[PDB]
């Protein structure tokens, strides 16, 4: 797993450049298979820049913090631009959550360094909502 | 409706 | 909701609050409220400095950012400080996405602000854990 803030920081941006791209370049396929239809789905973000939506993790208490549940749910009851911006801070939140679980063992002045890494790129929110 | 309730 | 850096700031210290009490002053009642028997259960803090042991929020996509879910599950099959420690990092991610969904609206300058104030204190994985 990312340990150092460098190895954390590598690790944040490749899941941020897999959901940036589910919410602009790859939107049509996205929104598509956040069917309202099924059970309850999220947006996931990989190291290897891969987005994924899928069911919550089985395995409970999951390793890493589990994203936002339940997407699917909000996206037929919002203007698309407004349940994009749903999905962004989530998704933003997660990212977050995750660098920090990671992060856990850093002390004070590591963490600090580490989110100046991460408030260094724009946010998913930022993005999405013209900003 | 945005919500559901949680998937079972 | 909060908007502001200090509204925010304000909500994750009032969190925050409540859950240093359940894994500290409180631990023998947060503790036995995590019946691994039970179905999944979560550890919330609120912005009254309430801490609660519960199920999951009913309806999805829940409003705010949700805790991890069943750590009552682990709770007999590993020792107890090791357990505290799981509950206590998840409970910081936890703040800190609440703190920053709340503040998504924040332009970069005002996050880092937010993050300064809130690293200033020391997270509840250092406080159960006794880092040095």
């Amino acid at each position: 797993s990312p340990r150092t803030v460098e190895e954390i920081f590598k690790d944040y941006s490749a899941r941020r450049a897999a959901l940036l791209r589910a919410l602009t370049k790859d939107v049509d396929d996205f929104y598509s298979q956040c069917d309202p239809e099924k059970e309850n789905l999220c947006l996931y973000g990989h190291p290897n820049e891969s987005w994924e939506v899928n069911l919550p993790a089985e395995e409970v208490p999951p390793e890493l913090p589990e994203p936002a549940l339940g997407i699917n749910f909000a996206r037929d009851g919002m203007q698309r631009k407004d349940w994009l911006s749903l999905v962004a801070v989530h998704s933003d939140c997660w990212l977050l959550s995750v660098s920090f679980y990671f992060g856990a063992r850093l002390n004070r002045n590591e963490r600090k360094r580490l989110f100046s890494l991460i408030n260094d790129l724009p946010t998913l929110f930022d993005v999405v909502t013209g900003r | 409706t945005t919500q559901r309730k949680r998937s079972a």
